[PDB]
DNA sequence: ACAGATATT
């Protein structure tokens, strides 16, 4: 079961090791895929996962970055927005990433709406990038093409403000 | 045979105005007693009987309210003893103006007295004042029948016979108290409190010696704006944003600027990356060009707050200036009354005759002339109060007759005025969006297509722009050098006079006419100071006193709490609200707070510490 | 030495 299991998270574009999926198995052997993916959403990336971007992802020397990759948000910023407002309407909302599979980390810049992933989406969420997705600079480009944002929750972002 | 017959007005000149009509010509000259009034008399009937009219005025506000004798020296009465245990009482103002006799003696008619003042609280607070001084001395009623009556008028050129015969109802004593305990809380919280801050910090410091402290409330939150403004400056960190700018060559050496989509990156490297998108690539497409109408609203009817504002703004004037000339303007009969708070106009406007007076004028003859045979647009319906008509010229006026800051405010109230007669401006925005890359520019233009009122204000017309070039889409424009500016965001400045004036009547802080003399206690008492474009940037003492006042129960500077008890005295205008009870409530509650402001003073000694 | 608000002609 563990390499058909393995087989069907490679195919839905989650990259979980093998003490990770263990640690998502249920109390029974049988597995069941919606299941685990269901479990390990609801958990912190960074503890089950494996290495899946180069190391050198945020070098900018790299240019691509092809299949689905599931990866796991950290933090927001309005790059359009001062600090102290970080709501204002002056400019187009345009939003960086700070993205993690749970070894190495990468930063994504919104580059067009979404009206998926807004300023208030809490650390933890999870989003699928499908396809050859562009890397300029060393910055991912979010197009709304590509990423797919699974409803999270993980117990961060307790403060703000 | 005959009956006596009273009547009070507030001013001469409505005395004058109200006569004339009342009376169909037949009119006296028989200057009062008091040097300053007049009587006028007519025959007439109201109750089927002829009756002997009579008619004066009471110049101005009749009888202030002030402490006794007793506790007005600052070295014999403890300043909580003003809050409730002092007494009050009804001096009469300016009293080289026998008044109070003046009335006593020409009231000796019975069977009428009715009241053509004005129309509001203050009108209210007059009359039953007037009342007061009168009936004492009138003639005792005959069994049962009413003896006092009140007229109720927005104009006085035709409504008055209609007021006369029909709208004769009573005075209402429960708004005429709204007044009396605004005076009576205002004079006691402050007052009070002000002594105390005196007589503390004119004998621990050397330099606050023979200089006044004074807390009010709507000085204090006057001062607060500027405070809080100074707050906000000095609590600023600089960020830097850089801006991506890229120009395009259109035919020759046209040199088309445009800016940036996206308007501001907060980040190095993300702009370096939208640069590096962009900088080597050396054409530019366009997407999308759009021709507009756009209109440009012409201003509404002028009034107090936006002439103090554009006298402080434009002109250069401070509001006690501005509220002066503007008085002695209409002293002189130029203009119409200067305080008000109406931004319509009458519907019984003679705005035709208005405009034609100034059409031999060299700045606007030929406009007004145009104006004139074309037609003229309806004014812009605004908020309507009641309280007198907008300001409007009044007569003919030229740079001979009167000069400098009166001229130059007769210029703006004039041009104002045919403004607002005028027609409204109309032009195209043309925008062009360029596409240099994975990128999008664009690019914006006013092109003006019939100047209206901006031909009576040069001051709000559209800025002349060399126009865009008409592009079809498809176009293949070379680029120039797409450079990424570096720029810091910029703090912000002290309150101009303007915006002060534009808080306070946002937040209820203050009247039409007493803004001006608020503005200029906080000036005159060394808490502000005006400095270049009327910037009011607080001292140290503003500082440490509204700072204190955050750490010491800090509702005291606030702009909310006048909000509330102007509410509390309309409660009491309507009738929902009683009188006494509201009165003592609110003297216990600030007495309560002064008496922790009595002892926490320490805190504002050790801020004040630092400084002198 | 005071509040605020108003102020003929
Ligand atoms: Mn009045």
């Amino acid at each position: 079961m563990a390499q058909v299991a393995g087989a069907a998270l490679s195919q839905a574009g989650w990259y979980l090791s093998d003490e990770g999926i263990e640690a998502c198995t249920s109390s029974p052997d049988k597995v069941n895929v919606n299941d685990i993916i269901l479990i390990a959403l609801n958990t912190d990336l960074r503890t089950i996962g494996k290495k899946f971007l180069p190391s050198d992802i945020n070098s900018g020397k790299v240019e691509k970055l092809e299949g689905p990759c599931v990866l796991q948000i950290q933090k927001i910023r309005n790059v359009a927005a001062p600090k102290d407002n970080e709501e204002s309407q002056a400019a187009p909302r345009m939003l960086r990433l700070q993205m993690t599979d749970g070894h190495i980390s990468c930063t994504a810049v919104e580059f067009s709406y979404m009206s998926k992933i807004s300023l208030n989406t809490p650390p933890g969420t999870k989003v699928k990038l499908s396809g050859i997705v562009d890397i300029k600079n060393g910055f991912l480009l979010l197009n709304d093409s590509n990423t797919t944002v699974l409803g999270g929750e993980v117990e961060h972002l307790i403060e703000k403000w | 045979v005959m009956k006596t017959v009273l009547m009070v007005a507030e001013k001469p000149s409505l005395a004058q105005s109200i006569a004339k009509i009342l009376s169909r010509g037949s009119l006296s000259s028989h200057k009062g007693l008091n040097g300053a009034c007049s009587v006028h008399e007519y025959t007439g009937t109201f109750a089927g009987q002829p009756v002997r009219f009579k008619m004066t005025s009471v110049c101005g506000h009749v009888m202030t309210l002030d402490f006794l004798g007793k506790y007005n020296k600052w070295d014999k009465v403890d300043p909580a003893e003003l809050f409730s245990q002092a007494p009050t009482e009804k001096k009469e103002a300016n009293p080289k103006l026998n008044m109070v006799k003046f009335l006593q003696v020409e009231g000796r008619g019975c069977d009428y007295i009715v009241l053509w003042l004005d129309c509001d609280k203050e009108g209210e607070n007059i009359c039953f004042e007037v009342l007061d001084a009168v009936l004492p001395v009138m003639n005792k009623a005959h069994g049962g029948e009413k003896t006092v009556f009140r007229a109720r008028f927005s104009s006085i050129t035709d409504t008055d016979i209609c007021n006369a015969m029909a709208c004769l109802g009573e005075p209402d004593h429960n708004e005429a108290l709204s007044v009396d305990a605004r005076q009576e809380l205002d004079l006691r919280i402050g007052c009070a409190f002000t002594r105390f801050q005196t007589k503390y910090f004119q004998g621990k410091y050397g330099d606050l010696d023979s200089s006044l402290i004074s807390f009010g409330p709507c000085q204090t939150p006057t001062l607060g704006f500027c405070v809080e403004r100074h707050d906000k400056i000095q609590s600023f960190k600089p960020e830097t944003y850089w801006v991506l700018q890229a120009k395009v060559n259109t035919d020759k050496d046209r040199s088309l600027l445009l800016d940036w989509d996206r308007v501001r990156v907060f980040d190095r490297e993300i702009a370096q990356m939208f640069l590096n998108m962009t900088k080597l690539e050396k054409e530019a497409q366009v997407e999308a060009t759009s021709r507009k109408e756009k209109a440009k609203q012409r201003p509404l009817a002028l009034n107090t707050v936006e002439m103090l504002r554009v006298a402080s703004s434009s002109l250069g004037m401070g509001p006690q200036h501005a509220m002066q000339t503007a008085e002695r303007l209409y002293t002189q009969g130029y203009i119409s009354f200067p305080r008000t708070e109406t931004t319509h106009y009458p519907e019984n406007f003679d705005l035709k005759g208005s405009l034609r007076q100034q059409a031999n004028h060299p700045y606007w003859a030929d406009t007004v002339k145009r104006l004139l045979a074309e037609g003229i647009n309806r004014p812009r319906k605004g908020h309507d109060a009641g309280d007198h008509p907008p300001i409007t010229p009044m007569k003919s006026a030229t740079e001979a007759e009167l000069g400098g800051d009166a001229w130059r405010l007769y210029e703006y109230i004039t041009r104002h005025f045919i403004a607002t007669v005028s027609h409204d401006c109309k032009y195209l925005q043309s925008t062009i969006s360029f596409r240099i890359g994975p990128e999008l520019f664009t690019c914006s233009g006013k092109t003006v297509l019939s100047p209206g009122f901006t031909e009576v204000m040069p001051w709000q017309s559209v800025p002349l722009e060399e126009s865009l070039p008409t592009c079809q889409r498809g176009d293949a424009f070379p680029v120039g050098e797409v450079k990424m500016l570096e720029k810091q965001t910029n703090p912000p400045d002290y309150l101009t006079e303007a915006e002060l004036i534009t808080l306070m009547e946002k937040h209820g802080i203050g009247t039409d006419a007493s803004i001006p003399v608020h503005i200029n206690n906080i000036c005159q008492r060394n808490y502000v100071t005006v400095e270049s474009g009327r910037r009011l940037k607080p001292t140290n003492l503003g500082i440490v006193l509204v700072h204190g006042y955050y750490k010491i129960d800090a509702e005291l500077v606030l702009p909310t709490i006048r909000s509330a008890v102007e509410k509390q005295l309309n409660l009491i205008a309507q009738g929902k609200a009683d009188y006494r009870q509201v009165l003592g409530h609110t003297l216990d509650v600030f007495k309560r707070k002064f008496h922790y402001f009595v002892d926490s003073i320490a805190g504002m000694d050790e801020l004040m510490e630092v400084s002198f």
